[PDB]
RNA sequence: AUAGCGUAUAUUAAAGUUGUUGCAGUUAAAAAGCUCGUAGUUGAACUUCUGUUCAGGUUCAUUUCGAUUCGUCGUGUGAAACU
RNA sequence: GCAUUUGCCAAAGAUGUUUUCAUUAAUCAAGAACGAAAGUUAGGGGAUCAAAGACGAUCAGAUACCGUCGUAGUCUUAACUAUAAACUAUACCGACUCGGGAUCGGCUGGAAUAAAUGUCCAGUCGGCACCGUAUGAGAAAUCAAAGUCUUUGGGUUCUGGGGGAAG
């Protein structure tokens, strides 16, 4: 049953190869709904060659809790971070009876929270994004990650929890300047991940003008979107 | 006062250009047309309308005009009035006869 | 005074008694009002709601697909002109009193859908509606009263959402103008089919 | 502690929905008919089935049946009996104007046009 | 942590304010705090009020048996557990006058 | 009392751009006030600006295009050789792409750029990004 | 880790755990019970703005010109600001 | 901390100002004024309640929670004592930013009665307080400020730096 059965309008267009852009998807804000509507874009014919070979990673898997009449019922609880070396990052965390459950499920959760992470200069805009466009920051209940841009060559200088998730956007070089409690490693992920994520949030004036006036890929697709449903 | 409004969306809105006057950022992002806040890439909240225009007779026109309305302004019961003034802007809201 | 459209559209919106509103003035909806009532009543400026009415059609308009807008309502008295509307409009709605959350969050629903335009009959009534509304980038319009979460919704037909007689009017009279931009009708001609029709009904 | 299961329930409901039309106010004739119309494995639940779905049959003998769906049979039947206008009970030849109203309306500039205002003392 | 916004009372502006005796325990409380129900008490039970009708005396204004008057005011600490007010949920207990 | 109202209107207006307000009238305003405003004009952060003669001390309103990230003063205003500098960029900035730092000098006011080019700068005075 | 490698003690960083940059202060440590008040610290707004023209570079832009090559110069405009 | 009437004595806010004066100011070590109770010294006063005490009862134990009494105090004059979960446990001055009615004080327009030191409608300064809500803050409880702080800097005073030993 390895079929793709879409069940949204986005997870139609996309198994219909159309709009075969990720970014595109990001443009217009359509909620990714469904996990394969990923899984389309990178193409598991491993090639082992291109960085935009999608990197599925565990971190965390804990043991969580409640207490009752006698019985102490244990589950777990994962996080998995997905990415592309090349500018797309997602963090996922899921909670589970049996272990292997959560880490699929984690896998999951962790696709359906994808975001873009922009890259940019330090200087002399030479050839390559090696860090990003400027400092932000990640916020998690108690953590605070600092992202800051950097020299090349002085990559990635962050916790090995971090570290981790920075590689996995594509991210080369930046300074990390973080503030209280990080045994949260959830919450840590977290920050980083929220932290590359505002990275397009940030309104920079290399932005400014105005927008290509384009039309939402529904209202361009419509006449599709009742064929294979007919 | 018009005048700081029509200066911003004056020219074209390009991302970090290089020396090579090459453009990098992956891809563009809408931006809020009241506001110009940058629409997210996961930006529940946040709605692009379409509109129509007519013809001279009452007919419609194989043509819409769109507005980015971002997430906050929507929130706060804004695009009411706020688009009703974007329209005001590409002429348009008052609709005569 | 605009042509004679114009004319009877206010003669019909007056006849309803639209720009009667309750006695509670929601800020937001201040441009809106017009003279406040002695009595207490709030009164609506109606060339605001005609003025919306026809943007209200304009982007109804702008959708390719005709069943991509969704008309909702809770009240018994749009659960009459609703269904008409939907039903000459081309578009879809629900009886369902209930507007069972998650239809548009979960793809799982029974009743799930994905419209490209979203139209309530009450800020209140279908809050739930609009609560969710917000979390696919989804627009609305509504019939919105005096006292109304403004909050969530794009264009507004400030209008007396109370007595089927105005919301009916309100609705046909998006309809036989969303019928003239389609092309199902022509600017002038007149339309056939009695607001009545729309009236909330109670048999014995 | 006579109450009805789920599953005995929603068979009299569906029983119901489906074939109204033929059901009776009797309960043994139902059954017959409950039992030739599907598969009911428990000859006593099939019983309970009809004696519940009996009961649902006098309780539309008064038509407020929540649940319940009969289309065709009466629901449409209904349609059909309520859509007779003859002038729409609105007039737009004249129209009324109050204080109020008027004073909106000339504000608007629509102050007055081919609807009267009346007074009262 | 903080479990009531005026912890009971009604002390908004000033200082200090008077205390007073409890109808039941005879304990000195706040008057902003403690519970008050200030209620018309009725002399006689129900069915025995008719009897001390027919067997009264003095003329008839219509206005029978005069009504007891009683200003109640118990502290928290017994008025509790004396069933007025009891222990409310969460949310409810930004409830006033049900 | 009052104090810097540079920092009076500065902050203002922040809040102006952060709440997403279409203008803002800032009260208490002086030479200063209005130079750092169209400096900040000058560069294209905010829109047209009208000043009210509020026969005490002026009134100004101020279109907000809606770049404005933040724009705060500095304190007490500390010293700053031409060779303090880059502490600042790098402290204040959020990159070294929007260069802000409005100065004071005996060469008036320049932006945290051009008093490297006019070759003096001197003492803090704001920052805008 | 490797002709090196443990250990003890003082000391640097991790210490935004002594903090000008850069902390905390309802409940976790922490606003004084409250007012007056010289030292100290901190202080509203105005005083040639501005315009025209010339010039030297500077940059940047370029439906553009002359040179050179493995990346620069000269020329013209506009512009800004400097002077 | 302050609630019986009335009369004096000096004082205060807010509102109202087309009045003057024109930086006179913000906060503050020193340094002072206050500061319920309880408590202290020397006199008053002594009704009620009542620490200690004397008794009953209750208990396995009760010099404790109930009950009967009772001294100091509780009241006052004049001295002295300064602490209290002296609590909003949230320093003062200043500017901003969401919605909404209801309040207390002052003012300005208006309407009805009536011509009331009244009532209502509408403004609006200033004062307790509440309701709703935040793509703002937090560890959270929660906060319209506990907000405008990693996009880290209006002015100033005081305080903390694992716990117990310990104030
Ligand atoms: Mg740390
Ligand atoms: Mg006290
Ligand atoms: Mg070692
Ligand atoms: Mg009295
Ligand atoms: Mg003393
Ligand atoms: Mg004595
Ligand atoms: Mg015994
Ligand atoms: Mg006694
Ligand atoms: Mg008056
Ligand atoms: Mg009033
Ligand atoms: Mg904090
Ligand atoms: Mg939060
Ligand atoms: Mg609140
Ligand atoms: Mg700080
Ligand atoms: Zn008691």
């Amino acid at each position: 049953k390895n079929d793709w059965q879409p069940q949204t309008k986005l997870g139609r267009l996309v198994k219909y190869g159309k709009i075969s852009s990720l970014d595109e998807i990001f443009k217009y804000s359509i909620p990714i709904k469904e996990p394969e509507i990923i899984d389309h874009f990178y193409p598991k014919n491993k090639d082992v060659q291109a960085e935009h070979k999608l990197m599925e990673e565990v971190l965390q898997i804990t043991p969580v809790q409640k207490q009752t009449q006698a019985g102490q019922r244990t589950r777990f609880k994962g996080f998995v971070v997905v990415g592309d070396s090349n500018g797309h990052i997602g963090l996922g965390w899921k909670v589970a009876k049996e272990v292997q459950g959560a880490i699929k499920g984690a896998i999951t959760h962790a696709k359906l929270n994808m975001v873009p992470v922009r890259k940019g200069y330090w200087g002399n805009k030479i050839a390559n994004a090696h860090t990003i466009p400027q400092k932000i920051t990640g916020k998690s209940g108690s953590v605070r990650i600092r992202l800051v841009p950097a020299p090349r060559g002085t990559g990635i200088v962050a916790a090995p929890i971090p570290k981790k998730v920075l590689q996995f956007a594509g991210v080369q070089d930046i300074y990390t300047s973080s503030q209280g409690c990080t045994r949260t490693r959830g919450n840590f992920l977290k920050a980083t991940y929220y932290a590359l994520a505002n990275t397009y949030r940030y309104l920079t004036p290399d932005f400014w003008g105005k927008p290509e006036d384009n039309e939402l890929p529904f209202e361009t697709f419509s006449e599709f979107l009742h064929t294979k449903a007919q | 006062m018009n005048s700081g409004r029509a200066n911003q969306r004056s020219k074209p809105m390009t991302g970090l250009i290089n020396d090579k006057k090459e453009k990098i950022d992956a891809y563009l992002p809408r931006k809020c047309d009241w506001s110009n806040k940058l629409i997210f890439s996961n930006d529940q909240s946040s709605v692009q309308i379409a509109i129509a225009e007519v013809g001279e007779n009452g007919q419609a026109t194989g043509s819409k005009t769109n507005v980015v309305l971002c997430g906050s302004v929507r929130s706060k019961g804004e695009a009411h009035i706020a688009l009703e003034n974007i329209l005001r802007e590409r002429g348009l809201y008052p609709i005569q006869e | 005074m605009a042509t004679q459209r114009k004319q009877d559209d206010i003669k019909r919106l007056l006849a309803s008694n639209c720009h009667q509103a309750t006695i509670n003035l929601n800020n937001q909806m201040k441009r809106y009002i017009s003279h406040k009532g002695v009595n207490g009543i709030h009164y609506i400026n109606i060339e605001e709601t005609w003025q919306k009415i026809k943007l209200a059609a304009r982007v109804i308009a702008a959708v390719q697909h005709p069943e991509d807008v969704m008309v909702v309502c809770s009240r018994i008295y749009g659960q009459r002109a609703a269904i008409k509307f939907a039903g000459y409009t081309h578009c879809k709605s629900t009886s369902s009193s209930r507007w069972t959350p998650g239809t548009l969050t979960n793809y799982q629903t029974l009743k799930y859908e994905e419209p490209r335009v979203l139209i309530v009959t009450d800020p209140r009534s279908d809050f739930q509606a609009i609560k969710e509304a917000s979390y696919v980038n989804i627009p609305v319009i509504a019939l919105c009263d005096s006292d109304s979460p403004l909050a969530y919704v794009d264009v507004v037909i400030p209008c007396n959402n109370r007595s089927t007689e105005s919301i009916s009017m309100i609705y046909w009279m998006i309809a036989r103008e969303v019928k003239i931009l389609r092309g199902e009708l022509s600017k002038d001609e007149e339309w056939e089919v009695m607001v009545d029709l729309f009236y909330h009904k109670t048999l014995p | 502690g006579r109450v009805r299961t789920k599953t005995v329930k929603r068979a009299a409901k569906s029983l119901i929905e489906h074939y109204y039309s033929k059901l009776t106010n009797d309960f043994h004739f139902n059954k017959k008919i409950l039992s030739e119309v599907a598969q009911v494995p428990s000859k006593r639940l099939r019983n309970k089935i009809a004696g519940f779905a009996t009961h649902l049959m006098k309780r539309i003998q008064k038509g407020p049946v929540r649940g319940i769906s009969l289309k065709v049979q009466e629901e449409e039947r209904e349609r059909r009996l309520d859509y007779v206008p003859e002038k729409s009970i609105i007039d737009i030849e004249k129209v009324t104007i109050d204080n109020e109203t008027k004073e909106m309306l000339k504000k608007l500039g629509y102050q007055n046009i081919p609807g009267l205002v009346s007074a009262s003392a | 942590p903080v479990k009531r916004r005026n912890a009971g009372r009604s002390q908004k502006n000033r200082g200090h304010t008077r205390t007073v005796p409890c109808t039941n325990c005879g304990r000195q409380v706040a008057k902003d705090k403690a519970v008050k129900r200030y209620t018309v008490r009725d002399m006689v039970d129900p069915s025995s009020k008719r009897d001390i009708q027919q067997k009264l005396a003095f003329e008839n204004e219509k206005q029978g048996i005069p009504k007891l008057y009683v200003k109640l005011q118990y502290c928290i600490s017994c008025a509790i557990h004396s069933r007025v007010v009891r222990v409310r949920c969460a949310e409810d207990r930004r409830i006033r006058r049900p | 009392v009052k104090v810097n109202i540079l920092a009076e209107c500065l902050k203002d207006l922040v809040n102006a751009e952060k709440m997403g307000k279409k203008q803002v009238l800032l009260r208490p305003v002086s030479k200063v006030v209005l130079k750092f405003l169209r400096i900040m004009q000058k560069n294209g952060y905010i829109g047209e600006f009208e000043v009210i003669d509020d026969h005490r001390s002026k009134k100004v309103v101020v279109e907000l295009i809606g770049r404005i990230n933040k724009c705060g003063v500095i304190s007490p205003r500390y010293d700053v050789p031409l060779a303090d500098f880059e502490k600042w960029t790098n402290n204040i900035l959020p990159s070294r792409q929007f260069g802000n730092v409005v100065l004071t000098t005996t060469y008036g006011i320049l932006t945290h750029e051009e008093c490297r080019k006019r070759h003096t700068g001197g003492k803090i005075l704001g920052f805008f990004y």
